[PDB]
């Protein structure tokens, strides 16, 4: 469950344990979880 | 589509539902939660 | 069984529900909006045009027709549209359904009866009509049948003066000083405090600074010498805009005109005038249960202090040896329609409607034979 | 499917793909070689003129011409081999298979879009045209249906007022700073510490400078104090030709005349109070939801910190009743691209098209009569 | 006898002269002239800002202010410096000696009216006053005592129509199409043609291309089609640094904006139809009186056709069975000076000034109880 931080950006809160019994289960970093449930990569050829 | 085509009708008390003359029968839907539906988009860093 | 509704066209809001509601289902600015900028952005889903509270939200894109004017509909392409938002979208109720009972002041145009009872049965289909006058309703919803009902609203006022019961047509007076022109008099008034409305999507906000703003002059002439002394008297208000407007000796020059029409150049004199000359022809058996039985209606009489300054204005006219008392009821804006939703309710109304196999015999002119 | 090519001419920078992409395939400067010299060797195997990458990559040998200044193609045979590049070299599709979409900064010259498109029917044989306002698109991509876009390119600057889409037309704002006339005035700070920069060949330089390094100060008198005082701010370049330049307060002198154009001697208002006053142009009701919504786009917006500059000195000008938010995504260099790729892509669209059959019966008369 | 002095606030000129004389003395733009460069010759005997006609003169240096917009005064130092060249250099009269008279647009912000007077009495030392509405001067300038006046100059339109000497203050309509807003949008629409003007001493520049190449069509839709289909229409003026432009269809599109409004983004009605919804106001007794009688005012109806375009476009509203004469003197660019030139030249009119001594009595709050 996602935090609104602005119209244009949320946060998953600190900690969160259904991400973190996610992460366990999965075998994924949490900061990788977090960071890309909540962002997502443009890229052009010569940047993103 | 409204007087453009004979198979499209709209319901006389609504504005959010439709009515299409299909070939078993004319059936009307209610157009609340289609887009929602609708839509996929799996950011592919995710998947990475 | 089938309720008949009841529909309120008014002038400036539509009011409507279901006879034995105790409160409108539907009430909306009787408002028709139209684009007026270029449509530049592509697959929009644009409509055309708009109905009411849409024509409202979005008003900074439009231009804003009201199709009533003195209670007289002026353009019927417009004035369609507004009834069929009314039963199909806001009421969402089938007109075919069930009958209807219409409302209108007084003295107004043969013809418009006549356009009205072709619509409602050939294009809208309704099985019956009636149609009653705003103010008759105003004495069934007050719970009277003897009295003189000053109905004052948007677009139109008017006095009827009637006896348990029984209308008094020679003594009907009607004035088209309302709410409209309070709003616009607030405009050619405002102008001075350098703050500007000269466009239809910012009328809009000076009939919602009326709203919230004003109250009634006991009287105007110490008032007009108090803003040279006072600050107390200004107040201010946010625009949309985020603006904040302060306003001083507005709050009593404009919206008190409709105790005096001299301000505007016309000859006829305010609402206590035609009151009072209103019970000057009613017949002289009457005149101490008119007195005690004024009745105020519709929502131009909201305001705070309106009952004083009538109890005032007609006691200084009339004899002091008479008593004046001015009925003015937390309910005022909606009496018209209660009114029409108890009277539509009574077993004993429904034999007077107006079905539809009468008039595709008789053709239009049926209401001048059958209301009154 | 033949998929619309999207084709922003902007000026300075190309950028073009196909619609559906979420970034354009090709990105190169708009820019012509010509070698100033005479050409020493024979037998090479040489060519008479360079465009985009090859311009960039010889610009000692070269003279470098834009034939695009301030959203005006000044030069026909010149933009035609760009284009020429683009289709054939750059993109590698043939023309006259698919539809193009191109790009234009509002209220241009008229014969503009008339070469454009007698050049688009005749020598490149497109059978499908459009040309529409580079801000409008904008907005597509930022995900919003009402918004004031400040769109600033190499070419030009503009702001263009949606409300709900319908674009307010006498509203529309453009200006002649841009990102070429920040460079051309970073060559004339850069001489304030001896460094020299005066040819075409060495101008390009100056442009990248100004990328890398640049800044925007939240208020300009205490950093230009700041940096006069400490030497903690300066930070150090490389040129190509090994030689290292040093920079203090002057990376951040250059974004600044954006907001104070009498820097280079305009009278005309820049970035932020040119946004104010298109706001105020809008009527009332709806100038709340522009406050709200400030989307930057284009490549002159990618300054650190404009964004917070923009937010802060719009916050003195808007009334304190207010939330004042500017909208600066990241992805924002390409945004009028990516707007062009949403708006090709959308069904409603494929009506607009002027085809060849149209044009052929018409004349390039055509296309202020049925395009946007 | 002591003649009065009268002084033609207006918008855009300042008209100005001596009582009963039939022309002004001084005629010149309202205008307030400052340099934005820094100054490079040296101890040239500069000066502060320059007034008039060297404003004008030297205005590729200088960034050029109206303290004028709307016809509300707005900066008020500037508008010092014009009165102050007014007697002091250009009619070269000190102020004490005899009487002064101004001019106001009707239904206006009441802190004006304290500015005009204060800043007479006191900071200019004018022995008496008045402020007197535009449009009842140039009836009596005409030699006329009925007539509806289309009052309409720099910054302002507005009617008040006028009967054997009565004015009508219910019949207001005010619009702000003026000589100014037919500039501005020259400008915005000649960008059509590639050429550009972005500063105060060019659209001063353009404004005298409106006053040369511009016409108004008798019937536009047929004249566009001309122009459109045959180039025989388009004629040529001289810049000042020595190109030549041509204008066609254009020289009749911006000024029959007056015509159409929504050219520029109001929501109101041109000049005909506030005409004719300005009889509409009146009763029934005058309105033939009125729809016989047109007289126009203020400089921005001098335009060749003008005159005859009216008199259809009121006949294609107006019964045809009246008669309608459009009263065109040739005077019309000073009639609201002529007017209170020749008022205040009767001897009758002597003891209506305000003088010296009762604003020393009452103060400038006079103003506003014996003005309109």
């Amino acid at each position: 469950g996602f935090a609104s931080r602005d119209s244009d950006s949320c946060t998953i809160p600190p900690k969160h344990e259904p991400l973190t019994i996610f992460c366990d289960l999965m075998g994924v970093d949490y900061e990788e979880m977090c960071h890309w449930l909540c962002h997502r990569k443009l890229a052009t050829a010569t940047e993103t | 589509h409204l007087n453009k085509c004979a198979l499209f009708e709209k319901p006389r008390m609504s504005n959010k539902a439709f009515i299409i003359k299909h070939f078993a029968d004319k059936v009307e839907y209610q157009c609340e939660g289609f887009l929602e539906k609708n839509k996929d988009t799996v950011f592919e860093e995710q998947i990475k | 069984e089938t309720t008949a509704l009841v529909c309120d066209n008014g002038s400036g809001l539509v009011k409507a529900g279901f006879a034995g509601d105790d409160a409108p289902r539907a009430v909306f600015p009787s408002i028709v909006g139209r684009p007026r900028h270029q449509g530049v952005m592509v697959g929009m889903g644009q409509k055309d045009s708009y109905v009411g509270d849409e024509a409202q939200s979005k008003r900074g894109i439009l231009t804003l027709k009201y199709p009533i004017e003195h209670g007289i509909i002026t353009n019927w392409d417009d004035m369609e549209k507004i009834w069929h938002h009314t039963f199909y979208n806001e009421l969402r109720v089938a007109p075919e359904e069930h009958p209807t009972l219409l409302t209108e002041a007084p003295l107004n145009p043969k013809a418009n009866r006549e356009k009205m009872t072709q619509i409602m049965f050939e294009t809208f289909n309704v099985p019956a009509m009636y149609v009653a006058i705003q103010a008759v309703l105003s004495l069934y919803a007050s719970g009277r049948t003897t009295g003189i009902v000053l109905d004052s609203g948007d677009g139109v006022t008017h006095n009827v003066p009637i006896y348990e019961g029984y209308a008094l047509p020679h003594a009907i007076m009607r004035l088209d000083l309302a709410g409209r022109d309070l709003t616009d008099y607030l405009m050619k008034i405002l102008t001075e405090r350098g703050y500007s409305f000269v466009t239809t999507a910012e009328r809009e906000i000076v009939r919602d600074i009326k709203e919230k703003l004003c109250y009634v002059a006991l009287d105007f002439e110490n008032e007009m010498a108090t803003a040279a002394s006072s600050s107390s008297l200004e107040k201010s208000y946010e625009l949309p805009d985020g603006q904040v407007i302060t306003i001083g000796n507005e709050r009593f020059r404009c919206p008190e005109t409709l105790f005096q029409p001299s301000f505007i150049g016309m000859e006829s004199a305010g609402i206590h005038e035609t009151t009072y000359n209103s019970i000057m022809k009613c017949d002289i058996d009457i005149r101490k249960d008119l007195y005690a039985n004024n009745v105020m209606s519709g929502g131009t009489t909201m305001y705070p202090g309106i009952a004083d300054r009538m109890q005032k204005e007609i006691t200084a006219l009339a004899p002091s040896t008479m008593k004046i008392k001015i009925i003015a009821p937390p309910e005022r804006k909606y009496s018209v329609w209660i009114g029409g939703s108890i009277l539509a309710s009574l077993s004993t109304f429904q034999q007077m409607w107006i079905t539809k196999q009468e008039y595709d015999e008789a053709g239009p002119s049926i209401v001048h034979r059958k209301c009154f």
